Formats: C-alpha cells, structure tokens, sequence
C-alpha cells in the first residue's frame, strides 16, 4: 500500500523564504498572482461542474490516510512551510522548478492551481500551461485548469520529451487525477528519491497526447 | 491550436 508521504520543509527559515522569493518573482515575471487552490471565475467553469463522477471510466478516490497528509501539505504552505523547491529560469527550458532539498518517493509536491475552465472555451488558446482537470464523455463537460492569470508552483515544472530513446530517463516525478469530496484534483508526487539541485520532470502526456514535446531538452 | 497536460485518473503513483 503505497502512502503519500509530506514533505520536510527547509529547515532554515532564510532559506524557505528564499525559495518562497523565486516563485514570487516567477509569478511576477509571468504578471500572475499566486493562488494555492482551484479557482471559479466568472465566465468560466462553476464549481458544479467539478465533479469526479462526471469522468469517463471514473476517477480513482484519495483514501482518507492520504487526504490527511495532503490537509497537513496545505497546512504546512498556509504557514510558511513550502516544499523545498526553487523555480530557477533556464534558457533552453523557460522557468524550471529544482529541488532544494532531498524529496523522498512518493513525497507529495503540489496541487496544480489555476482557473478552471471548460475545454470548449480554450480550443483557442495560447497558454501553454494548460492541464486536463475532468475528461467527461460529453466534450461540452470536460474541465481545464488555467494558470495563465493565477497558479502556483506547479505550473513551473518541466515535462520529458515524449520522443526520445533516452528522454524517459528524466522523469522523477508524476502528476495524477483524484476524487476529493468528490471533486476533480491534480497533484504531483515524487517518483523517486530526488537530490538537491536535480531538476523536477514529469510526463505531459499522462493519458492524452494533447502536449507537443518533440523539441524538448 | 491548444497544448494540455494530462495525467490519468486510475493507476495510482507507482
Ligand atoms: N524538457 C523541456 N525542454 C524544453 N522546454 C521545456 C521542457 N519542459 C518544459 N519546457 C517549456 O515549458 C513549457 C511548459 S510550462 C513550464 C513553465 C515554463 N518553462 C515557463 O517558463 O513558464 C513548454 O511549452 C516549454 O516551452
């Protein structure tokens, strides 16, 4: 039985706030505020229309063990206890998100935050930090979190090129879909044990194939 | 054109 684990914050307060800084600057860089939860705006998706029930093949449910350290994660951002990451601009890959300490497998990361909309209404856009948040059978009911105008870290984090024979090998980390109260969630938890300094990669292409990555470092 | 990320929702983590 694979646990969620939480993660153990920077022990400096100096470094913590730090880290909290780069993602700060990021969001500013970006003319973005920072929002820890999924967002309902106004000519966008209600909050009904977020339910897991709703998805194709259903959703898998976070045991109440796990929404437990996930309360404990959020309790620990609410405070000043951000996980021990570092948003570090690149200039082959954008903003990047690095490790700032050890990360244990399975340690969660984050909840990927931003508004949520109808994927009906973002055929058309540019972002390209969109994320699958409800895959429902009627096209005119599937959901899209969009970190364009609020978001957090998550949005920062990098993805694998899908099209090399070694590009798999980067992957430290995975993004997943649960019911929570019976709402769509997505988080991102560590695959491996991560060092400081390594660079966070997940797979952009989890279930659909909706993100060009050919060109990727 | 659209770019979405996707992740599944059945598989668990590991
Ligand atoms: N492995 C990789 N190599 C190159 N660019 C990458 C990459 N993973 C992510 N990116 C970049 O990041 C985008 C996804 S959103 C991730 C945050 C972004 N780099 C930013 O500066 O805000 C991609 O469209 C691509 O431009």
């Amino acid at each position: 039985r694979r646990r969620l684990l939480p993660f153990v914050s920077s022990e400096d307060p100096a470094q913590r706030l730090k880290q909290m800084g780069t993602l700060a600057s990021a969001l500013t860089e970006l003319q973005m505020e920072f929002s820890d939860d999924l967002t309902y705006s106004s000519g966008m998706a209600p909050r009904s229309a977020n339910q897991a029930r709703f998805e194709e093949g259903g959703m898998q449910v976070l045991t109440k063990e796990d929404i437990e350290t996930l309360e404990q994660c959020r309790a620990m951002c609410k405070r000043g206890d951000c996980p021990p990451l570092l948003v570090v601009f690149d200039s082959r890959e954008g903003f990047t998100v690095e490790a700032d300490g050890q990360i244990k497998d399975m340690t969660f990361i984050a909840e990927y935050t931003g508004d949520v909309d109808y994927i009906r209404n973002r055929e058309h856009d540019d972002c390209d930090s969109m994320m699958t948040l409800l895959l429902a059978k009627d096209p005119s009911k599937s959901l899209v979190i969009c970190p364009d105008k609020r978001g957090n870290i998550a949005r920062f984090i990098s993805g694998i090129n899908n099209h090399t024979l070694d590009g798999k090998k980067k992957q430290n980390c995975k993004c997943v879909r649960y019911s929570v109260n019976g709402e769509c969630r997505v988080f991102l938890v560590a695959t491996r044990d991560i060092a400081k300094g390594e660079r966070l990669y997940y797979d952009y292409n989890g279930y659909e194939h909706e993100y060009p990555t050919q060109h990727f470092v | 054109k659209a770019a979405r990320k996707s992740a599944p929702a059945t598989g668990g983590v590991k």
